[PDB]
């Protein structure tokens, strides 16, 4: 409208937050060493 | 008396002195850093985040051009079509078929999402480390002190007087760049305030959340509307944030070296265990006892019964006292060969008693002290066999 | 457009360059800076003031001794006297002689004026410098702007946009320590945080204003009470703060070579002249003008009348002049050894017309670039008679 822009702010209703989401934990690896080397064993479900 | 002694800057390691002022009985003194804080100084440059393009509702003259102005948002763009035919539910709306003008404008803002999720960029200067000494001594045996690390701040906790530093070392893990994004920081390199190039990182920058003046390099660029359809089609480059936000290296919480650690914190360096630290200390004269009252101990003899060339204690072994009175005296090996499990021992009338203790030397030819007494346990150590613990304590491997 | 050139680190004397853009008539252009702000970054380290001996109240038992406890105010001196006999206006307070005792004691707190006067240390960063740079060129404008000298960061007002810096001189007049006391800043070496010996500077030191914790060793020792009267006589080493507010030594600003300025502010230095600026700018094309239309200039000849070898404008030259049109013609000397006070002259045709200038050399030879054509103004010039006058403008001193 070329009148005139009018107040009015509108609060938006679903700011952005930091919540806590519960995320995924990658099963346990299989530890096997040797001598001065650590040869571990992985097997994920998801990319990790 | 006033102790002075350089030591490793290690955490997990009791850094056992005696004191050896005549005239008195030595005192065996333990200290441990458990806290290695760097809190180098800061200096904030802006803020980046996702933006958000405002578009305001355009003008359309039915008949008619009309002149835009040079509004002062920030990347504000603003261009006229003409030859413009909107149909809007209702059919066309203006008669004309060509003097029809849109006017479309549109300009940076910054996103919500800048409250929560936004960069942060810094520049380091050198700062000053503090550290927090744990001290066992004589008999107080418990003392939590929170020190600097200037060579002139004393520490006169309790009733001992500590001053510790300057690090030998000025080592510091972060660069002059630091970025720092919500929980990770990353030695990135901003280029400067109010220069970042579109789709680059910091395609738009803020000098802080609060700011309302920013500067938006983005590219925007308007076009025209196809088709007669009121809306304002505006091609610009990808939220330069959003690039790098899944192209961002190895944080420098896993690339920095000597094992530091970095939190939400006014960027400190944690348990950075690099150098070694020049430690003087000034014990109170109270807890001295005169050397005529403590036991003599002289005819002793040392012998070991297993020892393991191990980072644990896998020393065992046995001294055969030879006391005059009875009672409690500490004991220490000067040589770095090993190390002593044990901080001071009961002793009964020519008592024997055992002692713990680790080294990396096969054949440890170290002096024991013990109360004004020396006496060399020579002995052989024997090869341990698993490879997995933490970190030794012991730590202190030479030629062997 | 892109005129990329190095300019003298100097706050009074403009640098008038004239850009030879090719296929346009040259535009004549003006850079002056009116502020050479430094802007060190800094650090609190403690804020210092004298202290105020608050005593508390004494305590005093008629009859039996009692013991004092170590309260955790900062200096907390306590002492119990013996063998008092106290009268206070109602005759005597204690009927017993020898058991009545008085257990005074005084603590140490900041003085109530340490709210307003009360030094400060700081540590320096590098920091940031800054400048306020004023502009004019062809005959558009004399538009001026705020801007940062590190050599990434545009700034704009008008359609030109420019870019200057970095400094050639890393030089920053404040040391590495430094000490503000309202408006004069001290370079003075504060000792350490909580070191600071009695009676002299930093007696009494204290993290923030509003900080609880505070470090005061200012040797304060208690006193009997004199003549069975009820009072608290401590003795204490004279103010700190006091001491060293007599005698302090001259403030940087009065001290600062190159002339430099500091204030209560973000601390910086300015108009410290050092060094040399390279100041770009990309004058928008729109200010230029086709080289078609401009007069050319034809059969033009040179002649001083009474040059002054001397700091101001003394040097006066006609020139004459066949133009191909009447109009402006900007004038500009390539050449070091001339400034020119006029920066563009009126012509018609076969007219001659006269300028000012200022010069070092004893015979000036410079070249006249007046609109695209050049001439030599040889001549002669005398010492003034007037020695030391307002600062120099001519800035060219060099072999002659």
């Amino acid at each position: 409208g070329e009148g005139d822009t009018f107040k009015g702010k509108l609060h938006v209703p679903f700011v952005p937050v930091k919540a806590k989401c519960i995320a995924t934990l990658a099963p346990e690896p299989l530890v096997e060493h040797k001598h001065r080397t650590l040869i571990l064993h992985l097997h994920p479900d998801h990319p990790t | 008396y006033e102790h002075t002694a350089v030591m490793p800057n290690k955490v997990g390691i009791p850094y056992k002195a005696l004191v050896e002022r005549p005239g008195y009985a030595p005192v065996h003194l333990q200290i441990q850093l458990v806290n290695t804080r760097i809190i180098p100084s800061t200096n904030l440059e802006y803020i980046t985040c996702k933006y958000k393009t405002k578009v305001p509702s355009p003008v359309v003259k039915c008949c008619g051009a009309t002149q835009c102005t040079s509004k002062p948002h920030p990347d504000y763009q603003c261009q006229v079509f003409t030859g413009v035919y909107p149909f809007m539910w209702g059919g066309a709306y203006c008669f004309c078929d060509t003097e029809n003008t849109q006017m479309s404008e549109a300009y940076v803002e910054r996103s919500e999402e800048c409250s929560i999720d936004h960069a942060k960029a810094y520049k380091v200067h050198t700062g000053t480390v503090q550290a927090m000494v744990n001290i066992t001594y004589g008999s107080v045996s418990w003392r939590s002190a929170d020190v600097y690390v200037n060579g002139e701040t004393p520490a006169k906790i309790g009733d001992a007087k500590l001053i510790i530093g300057p690090l030998s070392s000025a080592w510091s893990p972060f660069d002059n760049k630091v970025v720092v994004y919500g929980h990770e920081v990353y030695n990135y390199d901003f280029p400067e305030y109010g220069t970042g190039k579109a789709g680059s990182f910091g395609d738009l920058q803020s000098r802080t959340s609060t700011s309302n003046d920013l500067y938006a390099n983005t590219n925007l660029k308007l076009q025209r509307p196809q088709a007669g359809i009121v809306h304002t089609p505006f091609t610009q480059a990808p939220s330069g944030f959003e690039r790098w936000k899944r192209d961002k290296g190895a944080p420098l919480n896993d690339v920095a070296p000597f094992g530091c650690s970095i939190a939400l914190e006014p960027l400190r360096a944690e348990n950075c265990a690099v150098g070694s630290i020049p430690i003087s200390i000034d014990i109170p004269d109270a807890a001295f006892t005169r050397i005529s009252e403590t036991p003599t101990v002289s005819d002793l003899e040392c012998k070991i019964t297993e020892c393991t060339y191990a980072s644990d204690f896998g020393g065992i072994a046995t001294v055969a006292y030879k006391s005059s009175k009875a009672g409690n005296c500490p004991i220490h090996s000067p040589s770095g060969v090993a190390v002593i499990k044990e901080n001071d021992v009961t002793l009964a009338e020519s008592g024997s008693f055992t002692f713990h203790f680790s080294t990396a030397n096969i054949h440890p030819a170290f002096k024991l002290q013990v109360c004004t007494s020396a006496v060399t346990c020579k002995g052989d150590c024997k090869p341990p066999k698993d490879h997995i613990v933490d970190y030794p304590a012991q730590h202190t491997e030479s030629f062997t």
